[PDB]
């Protein structure tokens, strides 16, 4: 069952994406991005994306409608 | 008289016979015209199917009310092959089994001109046999009546059994008129 | 087959009906290109 | 007789994939059908299958029914082995969530009208995405019990709830002009092996072999990452150690791959070695 | 479902001669007849520990597809096991932390009917932080857990029943709680307070 | 292992949660009530939640 | 002609569907209809279905009543719903062929150039795909002997739209398997494949049997392609081929050593971490 | 009625294979996917793309925009003119043509000489000696883009 | 005739055969090749002949019997190693 | 109302110019005379 998470996990993570940027770090696996269809969101970090190279004002992409920073 | 029928039209290359002016195949034209319009003036409610006897039985009506699809389609019927008299009725009593309206009448007339090669035996099974399924078959014979004559007199009394006149048969060994002759038989007179 | 003909010309225009129903959207035709 | 909060649609696995193509084939319209069932006493909508409807231009509402069609192929269906009445009606709502707008609501209420227990069911292609397949099934409320104020629906069984209603669908009434319902799958044994046989793996791909040239390459790739992964795992582990992991993860990933990897293709080999002489 | 519950009842004190019938009910394809077959087993080794029951329930808790059979299966595993009140909880407490909530609610009504009236302290210990829960029906399955397990208890003998009759009355006085939790919460005072401090529940 | 999938399975149902709009207090008026500008489209009051 | 046809999980559910329906309201042997799909090259894609009535008489085997009518009344309809499918072929659930098929694909021909029979066995095989598609090709055989109107078979697959598919993994998820590869899964579907190959081996072996004993005539293509197999079989015992087996085993073993020998570092790691903590656990619990 | 329009875009870096940065004009960017049939090496920065609507997928490339000023300038351009319609500057125009067309057609002299070929030239002169004509008359031999 | 297992024909025995001395067999061999029934390759420093296709044709009874026989040996060799295959790795197969 | 495309005699097919959002065409009906309702002024716009 520890599989097909992994697998929901990767799929959540897709190819039709969107791109934004990284404003600011709230709260651990929760942050705060723009995304450039022109408005800012506080969306939900996934998890395992190098928390150390989410530097401010990267260039990040989010998921098409949870808008989480995939 | 609420009613589903099938006309079974023989068209195997004796309709080529030009006895019938202009030919065979022009003279059961006519009367299967004839023979539908006066079914379907009858209780338009009525409807009406086409089965072909080849070599290999068709159908290419399923029951129906409308009369012109029907005279359009046999319309370009042509005379080819050998007649196959079982296969044909048996499509005719599957397609009635199958007609959508269950109130009504399971009757099948069959144009038979022809010099038909099956057996007695399974002959007179197969007319009992649609007996029991309750149906009523018309059978028109021109053509090689000194073969077929009492074939089709087994037909009719075994359908008959006692008193059973739903089934028919007219033959015409001379050519006056086809329409002529079925408008004046007695299956079209009670219609 | 002039009847089922016509019939296919009904088709037509009621595809023509229910495809042009009137709320358009007015827009440039900047640009023109055919491959 | 006030219907209870276990009232459950049991959609067809045909049903499904019936609809969710006809959504799909069509987004971004707003697909509309008929769907061919039969309630079974009162806490059941056994939804056989569904119906596509013509695209009737004028959007999803009452003027897109067409009598005529329905009538028509409801015969038809009959003919063919179906006979069962029309239990609700089911439209696509592209992108924008599940739920009902006004329009949904009077072409909910006339079917309520024809038979009163008939449902509304809401399909979103769009956010269907591969591994959820965010459907809804809706019913009126009655607004002289609301403001009667007994509640909308009986609650005689644990059943109905345990499921969190959309925000979405809270702020477009959920509750205050209509009600949701539990959606069950009547699965059967056949139709789950049928699906199945979709991604079932054919005997020939079991038994094949791996190209030889592109597994030593991956082989070659995995090795040097798990290499530099190892060398990462050494400065991790020795500064700890001094002081008083992702590396260690990584490598045991690593790890992983290439043993299962190499095990099965060595022991497809020797099969075929010596099944095939 | 009224048919499971009934050939489980039937099927009751059989404690060997049902095993044909418990093999067919669990091969069966109908979830709600495996749960059935789930219940056939509890009744026919009901109050025995027996461990080929105890070995099918628990296999089907964690094995099979249907939540509603793995709580079930879970239900019956302590219907088993009530007999050895002390011995329960060593099972039970590793399903309590699982992932899935049907487990987790079958656990909490697992020992609260293998504990009940005997006011053990590890079920109470279990429960509590099962009784703090983001999901409904496991705090309500806890809730009811504990008032089956503390019927009758003073502070004294289990220094935690005030703790609980103080949940029991906050949970209830809330704007926010879910209904089920507080069904649950008002059928556990229902519970712990029945029988006017007289009656107590033992399986045997 | 049932600390990961769980830990899996709550990520999974957040993520799938959509986003959340952000907004600035232009003032608190009134109580559970709060004046806030969000960015682009006009300012709403909005029914603050309990926590 | 058409070299491949890929059908649709709606058009097997469909089928099954019918096929359940038509047991259900009544005993019989067949069901059958019509698919709907689409050209692209010689890869048809059967993308819908859908039943027609049909019965026939199981002992003279010539006397049928498929509707032609009700086929062109729902093939209009679906039209109408959906443009872009028009009749490919015919489908029937009948585990054996019939004297008939050939004249009902006769009837479909009028309606498809390139009408394709599909026979879909409802009953649930293990080894292949329920789906078997043939088409009737006539001609004078070249083999001189006397040529008969019969179906050829055509290669066949089960695939699925982006929608289809995202429907039947969301019905699939309580027994999908994982989408990867796992090694108990890998060396159960190499024992499955032994397991197909068994059976295709075993019955080339009973229709070879049935020929040798004469029940059957000889298919000269058949026994071309089996020519072919045994001719195609490799040579295992070749020093050339052997070197080069041992050699590639040893590197794929070195490969498993090493990541044998780096598990059981990090395993060891791990097990001196825990001696550590419960040291201190226990010294912190009693100080 | 079974035809959908698609979304213009400009890539902007070629990611992972699959993967395509492409910026909606007067829009965001997105990271999406490349269909089957096309060139992924065809496809670099700048050039134009057509999106699907709902997947937003790379459905074909496009060629790069054109302004309107060089529109006007390329795509209207009238030359119709014969050599013998330039009566005197036969040795310019031996020059010119040489330049301009030789290197073009039948390079191959420049390669087997070893010279690599002319660019440009600048032709000036009095006010009205003839220089547009000059230029028209060997643009529409080359009936190459002037 | 002559199996995969021990497919190599050689010079002499292609000269016992049909009758021709050991000059030409290279020139008969080409021709086949040519003309595209048999593949291959003729190795002439060893004086063999590798063969590995042939142009099938239509044959008798008794060769069919043969062949049954031999894909009997080869069906009972496959069901034997998965029966191995099965029992060896049961406390893992799925 | 930016245009009535003449009227087209029947059919009016007007054109509208919704501020900062869009311009589209309409058909309006439901008033007493396609001419009298209006020309070039502001109008109301149905939603759907
Ligand atoms: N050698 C020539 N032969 C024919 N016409 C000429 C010649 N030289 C100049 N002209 C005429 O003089 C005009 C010069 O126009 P244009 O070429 O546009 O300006 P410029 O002479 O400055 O290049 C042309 O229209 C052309 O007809
Ligand atoms: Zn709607």
């Amino acid at each position: 069952e520890f599989l097909h998470a992994q697998e929901e996990v990767k799929r959540i993570q897709s190819i039709p994406l969107v791109i934004g940027q990284f404003l600011e770090a709230v709260d651990q696996n929760t942050a705060i991005v723009g995304s450039t269809t022109g408005s800012n969101y506080y969306v939900r970090i996934l998890s395992t994306i190098d928390r150390e190279l989410l530097k401010p004002n990267a260039s990040v992409a989010l998921h098409k409608h949870s808008n989480a920073l995939v | 008289v609420l009613e589903s029928t099938m006309v079974c039209v023989d068209n195997s290359e004796y309709m080529r016979n030009g006895d019938f002016l202009p030919t065979r195949l022009q003279a059961q034209q006519d009367a299967v015209n004839i023979v539908c319009h006066s079914k379907t003036r009858s209780n338009p409610e009525n409807n009406v199917g086409l089965i072909t006897l080849a070599n290999d039985c068709e159908v290419l009506t399923t029951l129906t009310p409308d009369t012109g699809r029907i005279l359009s389609k046999l319309h370009t019927v042509q005379p080819k092959g050998k007649i196959t008299f079982c296969t044909g009725i048996r499509v005719a009593h599957l397609a009635l089994k199958h007609r959508q309206g269950k109130n009504h009448k399971m009757r099948i007339i069959a144009f038979v001109g022809s010099p038909v090669e099956d057996n007695e035996k399974d002959l007179v099974k197969l007319a009992k046999r649609l007996k029991k399924e309750k149906v009523n078959v018309d059978i028109i014979n021109f053509g090689e009546e000194e073969v077929n004559t009492e074939k089709l007199t087994a037909f009719v009394n075994t359908l008959n059994g006692k008193d059973g006149t739903g089934s028919h048969l007219v033959t015409v060994p001379p050519g006056p008129s086809l329409a002529d002759a079925l408008i004046s038989s007695p299956i079209l007179a009670g219609e | 087959e002039l009847q089922a003909m016509k019939d296919k010309i009904k088709e037509n225009s009621e595809k023509i009906k229910v495809n042009k129903t009137l709320p358009y959207l007015v827009s440039n035709v900047i640009e023109l290109l055919d491959v | 007789p006030a219907v209870d909060t276990a009232e459950q649609v049991y959609i067809s696995s045909l049903a499904l994939l019936k609809m969710l193509k006809h959504g799909r084939a069509g987004v971004p319209m707003e697909v509309m059908g008929l769907m061919l069932g039969e309630f079974v006493d009162d806490y059941t909508v056994r939804v056989i299958d569904v119906f596509a409807m013509p695209q009737s231009g004028t959007g999803v509402s009452v003027e897109a029914v067409d009598p005529v069609f329905q009538a028509k192929m409801l015969d038809m269906l009959k003919q063919t082995g179906r006979p069962e009445m029309v239990v609700g009606w089911y439209h696509s709502h592209p992108g924008f969530g599940c739920w009902l707008s006004g329009v949904d609501i009077n072409t909910q209420q006339s079917f309520e009208a024809l038979s009163e227990r008939a449902v509304a069911v809401v399909v979103d292609p769009i956010q269907s995405v591969k591994g959820k397949v965010v459907i809804d099934a809706f019913r009126l409320i009655n607004a002289n019990m609301m403001v009667l104020g007994h509640e909308p629906r009986q609650t005689t069984s644990n059943l109905g709830h345990l499921n969190k209603p959309s925000i979405q669908a809270l702020i477009h009434g959920l509750n205050r002009h209509y009600y949701s319902i539990t959606i069950n799958y009547r699965k059967n044994e056949l139709e789950q092996k049928m699906l199945l046989n979709l991604h079932k793996k054919s005997w020939m791909e079991g038994l094949t072999l791996q190209d030889y040239s592109e597994h030593c390459k991956h082989n070659e790739s995995v090795v040097k990452e798990m290499l530099e992964l190892a060398k990462n795992y050494n400065k991790a582990v020795e500064e700890e150690d001094k002081m008083t992991q992702d590396p260690k993860r990584h490598l045991e990933e690593h790890v992983d791959v290439l043993m299962t990897s190499n095990i099965v293709q060595c022991l497809a080999a020797m099969l075929d070695t010596v099944v095939f002489k | 479902r009224g048919l499971a519950v009934g050939i489980a009842l039937v099927m009751y004190g059989r404690m060997e001669e049902a095993d044909a019938l418990i093999e067919s009910l669990c091969r069966d394809k109908d979830p709600i007849l495996r749960r059935s077959g789930m219940y056939t087993v509890a009744m026919a080794y009901c109050g025995s520990g027996n461990n080929k029951a105890i070995r099918r329930l628990l296999h089907v808790a964690v094995s099979d597809v249907n939540d509603d059979v793995r709580r079930a299966a879970v239900e019956s595993l302590g219907f088993i096991l009530f007999r050895t009140p002390e011995q329960c909880p060593s099972v039970v407490s590793l399903l309590s932390e699982s992932y899935n909530p049907h487990v987790r609610y079958g656990a909490a009504m697992a020992l609260g009917i293998c504990c009940a009236g005997t006011g053990n302290k590890e079920a109470i210990n279990l429960l509590e932080p099962m009784t703090n829960d983001p999901v409904n029906y496991v705090r309500q399955g806890a809730l009811i857990a504990s008032a089956l397990i503390m019927i009758q208890q003073t502070e004294i003998t289990c220094p935690k029943v005030n703790q609980f009759r103080q949940l029991y009355s906050k949970v209830i006085n809330d704007k926010h709680d879910d209904v089920m939790a507080k069904f649950g919460a008002i059928l556990a005072q229902g519970i712990l307070d029945a029988g006017g401090h007289n009656v107590t529940i033992s399986l045997q | 292992l049932n600390a990961k999938v769980r830990l899996l399975r709550e990520e999974l149902q957040l993520l799938q949660e959509q986003g959340s709009y952000v907004g600035e207090v232009v003032r608190a008026m009134d109580k559970k009530k709060v004046l806030v500008k969000v960015h682009p489209e006009g300012k709403f009051v909005v029914d603050v939640d309990k926590n | 002609a058409v070299q491949k046809v890929v059908v649709h999980p709606l058009v097997l559910l469909s089928v099954v569907d019918h096929f359940n329906r038509i047991g259900k309201v009544g005993n019989q042997k067949r069901v059958v209809g019509v698919l709907l799909g689409s050209w692209q090259k010689k890869v048809l894609d059967v993308s819908n279905s859908f039943a027609v009535p049909f019965d026939e008489d199981d002992k003279d085997d010539s006397v049928w009543f498929l509707d032609h009518d009700y086929l062109e009344n729902m093939y209009g309809m679906f039209k109408k719903v959906n443009a872009r499918e028009r009749i490919v072929g015919w489908y029937h659930t009948g585990p054996k062929l019939h004297k008939n098929d050939i004249a009902i694909n006769e009837l479909m021909k009028r309606y498809c150039p390139n009408s394709v029979l599909v026979i879909i066995d409802v009953k649930p095989k293990d080894l292949g795909l329920p789906t078997e598609a043939y088409i009737s090709v006539e001609e004078v055989h070249d083999d001189g002997t006397p040529t008969s109107k019969t179906f050829e078979h055509v290669t066949s697959e089960i695939g699925a739209e982006e929608a289809e598919e995202v429907g039947v993994e969301h019905l699939l998820r309580d027994i999908k398997d994982t989408t990867v590869g796992t090694l108990s899964q890998r060396i159960t579907n190499q024992v499955h494949g032994l397991k197909g190959l068994n059976s295709k081996l075993l019955d080339i072996r009973s229709y070879l049997e049935k020929v040798a004993t004469g029940k059957l005539p000889i298919n000269h293509q058949i026994i071309y392609q089996l020519q072919d197999v045994f001719n195609l079989l490799p040579d295992v015992s070749l020093q050339e081929f052997v070197k080069a087996f041992y050699l590639k085993t040893n590197d794929q073993m070195v490969v498993v050593y090493l990541a044998s020998l780096i598990r059981s570092v990090v395993a060891l790691h791990n097990l001196i971490n825990n001696k550590i903590a419960n040291r201190d656990a226990e010294k912190k619990e009693g100080q | 009625l079974q035809s959908v329009g698609q979304i213009v875009g400009e890539v902007l870096k070629q990611l992972t294979e699959e993967k395509f940065i492409v910026k909606a004009t007067n829009g965001p960017r997105y990271v999406v996917g490349c269909r089957r049939q096309l060139d992924k090496s065809k496809l670099k920065p700048g050039t134009r793309v057509a999106l699907d609507m709902t997947t937003l997928t790379i459905m074909r490339y496009l060629p790069r925009e054109v302004d309107p000023l060089v529109y006007n300038m390329s795509h209207e351009d009238p030359g119709n003119v014969s050599y013998s319609e330039i009566g005197g500057l036969s040795e310019q125009i031996r020059e010119l043509r040489e330049v301009i067309e030789l290197p073009l057609t039948n390079p191959e002299l420049f390669q087997r000489v070893g010279i690599i070929p002319p660019k440009g030239c600048l032709l000036y002169g009095p006010p009205g000696t003839g220089k547009t004509l000059l230029a028209r008359a060997v643009a529409s031999q080359l009936d190459c883009n002037f | 005739t002559r199996p995969a297992n021990h497919r190599q024909l050689t010079f002499e025995e292609i000269a016992k055969s049909a009758k021709i001395t050991v000059n030409e067999v290279e020139l008969l061999v080409m021709k086949a090749l040519s003309v595209g029934l048999v593949k291959g390759s003729i190795d002439e420093v060893d004086k063999r002949v590798h063969m590995t296709w042939v142009q099938p044709r239509v044959l008798d009874l008794q060769q069919i019997k043969g062949m049954k026989d031999r894909l009997e040996f080869w069906c009972t060799d496959v069901k034997s190693m998965e029966m191995l295959v099965e029992h060896q790795a049961h406390d893992i197969l799925t | 109302c930016t245009k009535i495309i003449n009227a087209d005699s029947e059919d009016p097919k007007y054109i509208i110019n919704v501020k900062q959002f869009a311009k589209f065409v309409v058909d309006l009906s439901d008033q007493v005379a396609p001419t009298d309702i209006e020309e070039g002024m502001r109008v109301g716009v149905d939603r759907n």
